[PDB]
């Protein structure tokens, strides 16, 4: 047995994780009220990956609440599945960090952490063998970056040999909705980069373009984005839970697509995606889905991936499908698409497939990109920087929290460190 | 008495091993609770044959398998399937993580704990035998459980059993396609295992058998249940002379010892002759020389191999059906007589004939066509090199920037290893170059 524990922190992160557990809930066929109804006989079969069973016939998710707001508490509560939750694990405080990453990390979410963790020791002893952490929060935010990073570091120090992934939402070039995102951004790249296994670039300004542009959303609003992204957790684990002609866990993904041990960033994206009233004159099929799937359009993280090359990539299939297909499929993406792909990693692409696939779908599928364009982003982030840095321009709020610019300028210089590590397998031409 | 023990370790061994297990229970008319009504039908007999089921008191017939593999998910398909009541309850999973891709989690952190309960089993299993043949190991290169676990396995039954044969059947990785980025690697580490410890280790390619399904059986979009029942179909002709009586009866010592000219050179080919759908079952022969012809041509070939691009070092054919020993040396005779198969000067015969009467059976909703005649070649051929030499480059291509290897030396082994095997598997290559050379 496998079993991850899910820790959600900011609203952000809140909101992703309602969706998120909204999902779960309908793809195992939960009820709001924690009893099953479902009709197939393998929904039970692995529900204790995402659940914990209770006295009466009931399940309730392994999930661990986090916020210094009590607001998106009573949001969550307040929804269709609040109920769901354990009230214990709603932990929370007051006076909220102010999208201040010092007042997250170092002096409101050093009281709250004592107690996120113990509620994280409480659930985890309780497993029988279990896997990882996953994290859903935002980087530019407050409370969520900084108390994110405090709970990623304190794991990480206290299960090693767990895998760690994480779902971050981190500012755009276009959508800016707080002033000192760069700052959060920066700091926030710096723990994440020390101290995790995985971790998954999600954009808000790429989900408004999936949603304006393939979608046709007129109106496209957080609940959204939410479904997208829930769509991904989902598809990212798909494998632990049902049966497949070939399995993949969390901890293959991460030996296939982690070459070196800083680059562990990756850029997610789902397939198929119709707008609804054009599904009569698509025909789904494994080539439709993979030509979606290497689309640039498609993708979460606001990167064109065409800006460099793919180090290594995983799709993970969900139906019925024949393997020939599909390992054809892999072998024309590459072929046709060779001056994207490094030449010194000979097949760079990871292929899973399960036999149980979405509610309402014949066929789906998820991919995972682990390829050299998302420097930009971070190349972005260091140029908002240095451009509050040079003047400090909002910096005495951080600094008086316990703060110096010393420990600006190593997270400065982190990220350029990784953006060169990065930016190394860019240019062709190289070797025997 | 003639027996082996079954062992499947991994996913593809497992899958494997369903399609092999299906197979048999159809041939010997097991029903798939292990009740046999031949028995009560004809009331005498021997039809529950000892090679591969063992019979309890009750009537049921227990087949001698052990079934292993770190993922739960993979036999616990098989424990709520179908043949949920054929294999005993102890079924050796490993209720955490698995390999990951990773030869060294597979070999030397978590291989370990279950190898001895597996071990238990299979000597629990060959106190159970009398007069044991062999052991028949299925996993495949590539895969982390298959890599570090096959080791484990193969170098302590070495130890333990030692002169019992050990045929493996494996899924060497494709030229071309395939479902990781660390397959050479694995595959790599894993020469020493398959050099040192198996007498007779086969290897088929997933690409050779797409291709076989497209043209032959015109199959469009085949998966992995036609490879699994193909490599079940090449299992079950190579051991159906120890069940079936036949005219000219091949053991697996005989079997070895004309197929293995010098001892690290056991690594031959498999093909399949009679590979035909239904519609185009008919209007053909399908007569002796013909399967005989299509054994050697280079469109049937198992793995992506070229035989015209080496030398016939040996070659053993196991006629199954209505075959007479006149047309097989009338198609071995004209076989010679083709110059385009080149036979190494040092061995004039060449070939070794096996013949048996029980026909091949056909799966229920499969896609073989119902044979009369059917023949399995196994040739041992120095082409293979080249299908080793393919792989070699692709694991220099990742060893030269240290690629993908902090997850490997993070689990105890060694960095060094690596250029070890990459010298083991070297070697085995000169060799396959030296014993070409023909003498002066
Ligand atoms: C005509 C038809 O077949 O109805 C579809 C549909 O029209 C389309 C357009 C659906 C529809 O999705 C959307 O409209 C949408 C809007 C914003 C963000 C994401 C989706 C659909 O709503 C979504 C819904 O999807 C599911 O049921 C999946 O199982 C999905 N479920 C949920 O997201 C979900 C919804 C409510 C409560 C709990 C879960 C899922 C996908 C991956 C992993 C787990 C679950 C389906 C069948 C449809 C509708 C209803 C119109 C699409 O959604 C998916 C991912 O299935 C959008 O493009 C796909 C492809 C479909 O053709
Ligand atoms: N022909 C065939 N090959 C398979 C099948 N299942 C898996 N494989 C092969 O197995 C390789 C990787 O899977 P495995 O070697 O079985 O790995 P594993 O046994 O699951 O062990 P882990 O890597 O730890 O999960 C792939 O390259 C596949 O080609 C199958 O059902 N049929
Ligand atoms: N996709 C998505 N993004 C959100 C949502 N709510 C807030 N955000 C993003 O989160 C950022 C603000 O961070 P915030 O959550 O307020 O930080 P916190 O106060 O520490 O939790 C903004 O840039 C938003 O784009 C949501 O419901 N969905
Ligand atoms: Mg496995």
């Amino acid at each position: 047995m496998r079993e991850i524990v899910h820790i959600q922190a900011g609203q952000c992160g809140n909101q992703i994780g309602a969706k998120f557990w909204e999902v779960i809930s309908d793809e195992h066929g939960i009820d709001p009220t924690g009893s099953y109804h479902g009709d197939s006989d393998l929904q039970l079969e692995r529900i204790n990956v995402y659940y914990n069973e209770a006295t009466g016939n009931k399940y309730v998710p392994r999930a661990i609440l986090v916020d210094l707001e009590p607001g998106t508490m009573d949001s969550v509560r307040s929804g269709p599945f609040g109920q769901i939750f354990r009230p214990d694990n709603f932990v929370f405080g007051q006076s909220g960090a102010g999208n201040n990453w010092a007042k997250g990390h170092y002096t409101e979410g050093a009281e709250l952490v004592d107690s996120v963790l113990d509620v994280v020791r409480k659930e985890s002893e309780s497993c029988d063998c279990l896997q990882g952490f996953q994290l859903t929060h935002s980087l530019g935010g407050g409370t969520g970056s900084g108390m994110g990073t405090l709970l990623i570091s304190k794991i990480r120090e206290e299960y090693p040999d767990r895998i760690m992934n994480t779902f971050s939402v981190m500012p755009s070039p276009k959508v800016s909705d707080t002033v000192v995102e760069p700052y959060n951004a920066t700091l926030s790249v710096h723990q994440l980069v020390e101290n995790t296994d995985e971790t998954y670039c999600i954009d808000n300004e790429a989900l408004y373009d999936i949603c304006f542009r393939t979608l046709k959303l007129t109106t496209p609003t957080y609940g959204d984005l939410n479904h997208l992204v829930s769509a991904t957790m989902s598809g990212v684990t798909t494998c632990l839970r049902f049966p497949g002609q070939l399995n993949a866990d969390l901890r293959k993904l991460a030996v296939n697509m982690v070459p070196f041990p800083r680059l562990h960033f990756f850029m997610p994206g789902f397939a198929p995606l119709t707008s609804r009233g054009s599904q009569q004159y698509r025909a789904l099929t494994v080539p439709e889905l993979t030509q979606q799937m290497f689309d640039s359009k498609n993708m979460m993280a606001a990167c064109d991936p065409r800006h460099g090359r793919y180090l290594t990539v995983a799709a993970i299939f969900r139906g019925r499908m024949s393997m020939k297909e599909v390992d054809e499929q892999m072998l024309n993406v590459q072929n046709k698409n060779s001056s994207y792909f490094v030449e010194w990693i000979p097949n760079n692409v990871k292929t899973a497939v399960c036999d149980i696939p979405p509610r309402g779908l014949k066929m789906s599928a998820t991919f995972i990109g682990n390829s050299t364009a998302i420097q930009e982003l971070f190349k972005r982030i260091s140029e908002q920087f240095t451009a509050m840095f040079r003047r400090k321009a909002f910096l005495h709020w951080y600094t008086g929290e316990g703060m110096d610019e010393m420990e600006f300028t190593e997270a400065e210089s982190n990220m350029n460190d990784l953006v060169s590590e990065y930016q190394q397998y860019q240019d062709a031409t190289a070797d025997e | 008495m003639r027996e082996c023990i079954s062992i499947h370790v991994g996913q593809a061994g497992v899958q494997i091993g369903n399609a092999c297990w299906e197979l048999y229970c159809l041939e010997h008319g097991i029903q798939p609770d292990g009740q046999m009504p031949s028995d009560k039908t004809i009331g005498g007999g021997d039809d529950s044959f000892n090679t591969f089921f063992s019979e309890t008191g009750a009537g049921k017939h227990v087949p001698r398998a052990v079934f292993v593999d770190l993922e739960p998910t993979v036999i616990d398909e098989v424990r709520t399937g179908t043949y949920r009541q054929l294999f005993h309850p102890e079924q050796l999973i490993t209720g955490k993580e698995d390999a990951a891709n990773n030869y060294a989690r597979g070999h030397y952190t978590i291989g370990k704990e279950i190898i001895d309960l597996v071990l238990d089993r299979i000597r629990k299993l060959a106190d159970q035998c009398t007069g044991l043949q062999g052991f028949l190991v299925f996993h495949s290169f590539g895969g982390g459980t298959g890599s570090g676990f096959t080791s484990l396995l193969m170098e302590r039954l070495s130890v333990d059993y030692g002169k019992k044969s050990k045929l493996e059947f494996s899924i060497y990785p494709a030229p071309q396609v395939s479902t990781a980025v660390v397959e050479p690697y694995n595959s790599i580490l894993t020469t020493h295992t398959t050099l040192e410890h198996s007498d007779c280790a086969f290897m088929v390619d997933n690409e050779a058998i797409y291709d076989i399904c497209r043209r032959n059986l015109d199959i469009e979009r085949p998966t992995y249940t036609n490879l699994n029942r193909l490599i079940s179909q090449i299992v079950s002709s190579i051991t159906a002379s120890l069940r079936f009586d036949g005219a000219l009866n091949v053991d697996l010592t005989e079997f070895q010892t004309n197929l293995v000219p010098y001892p690290r050179i056991h690594f031959p080919l498999a093909t399949y002759a009679p590979v035909i759908s239904a519609e185009k079952a008919y209007h053909e022969q399908l007569s002796v020389a013909e399967i005989t012809n299509a054994c050697f041509e280079p469109a049937n070939q198992m793995v992506k191999c070229d035989p015209r691009h080496g030398k016939y070092m040996a070659c053993c054919l196991l006629y199954r059906g209505d075959v007479v020993p006149k047309d097989v040396n009338a198609a071995i005779a004209t076989i010679k007589t083709k110059r385009s198969i080149q036979f190494v000067d040092w061995c004039p015969t060449g070939f070794k004939v096996g013949i048996n009467y029980q026909p091949p059976t056909v799966v229920p909703g499969g896609d073989l066509a119902k044979v009369q005649r059917a023949v399995c070649m196994l040739s041992n051929t120095t082409a293979i090199a080249e299908a080793w030499a393919r792989l070699d480059h692709k694991f220099d291509l990742m060893y030269a920037k240290r690629a993908f290897v902090h997850w490997y030396v993070g689990e105890g082994m060694e960095e060094g290893e690596f250029s070890e095997a990459r010298e083991d598997m070297a070697a085995l290559e000169k060799d396959y170059e030296e014993v070409g050379v023909d003498s002066v």
